[PDB]
């Protein structure tokens, strides 16, 4: 059980760094998103930071 | 009147200033509510340009 824990969970940590890198292809989308977005104005620095 | 009776009159001038003040009026509520478009299309002009952006 313990061996298979970690084994386990090196398979889910794989896939839980795929997601969170993902999760920072999202944001650094999402942040580049607002200094496009926010240096023509649409947005603000606030919906920035 | 804008003219010398008898005169020899040149095309497009004033021959009688008429009243405007009810066409002066008209003038400025069309210039007026030209204001009202081209102020509204200064701004989707704008937004178009920070959207090619």
């Amino acid at each position: 059980q313990t061996v298979r824990s970690s084994f386990n969970n090196i398979n889910a940590s794989i896939s839980s760094i795929n997601a969170y890198k993902q999760a920072v292809v999202s944001a650094q989308s999402s942040l580049d998103a607002m200094e496009a977005g926010y240096s023509v104005g649409t947005r603000t620095i606030v919906d920035v930071l | 009147r804008n003219f010398k009776e008898g005169s020899d009159i040149e095309a497009g001038v004033s021959l009688y200033q008429i009243d405007p003040a009810t066409y002066q009026a008209t003038y400025d509520s069309a210039k007026g509510d030209l204001a009202k478009a081209q102020a509204a299309a200064n701004i989707a002009q704008l937004t178009v340009n920070r959207y090619q952006k």
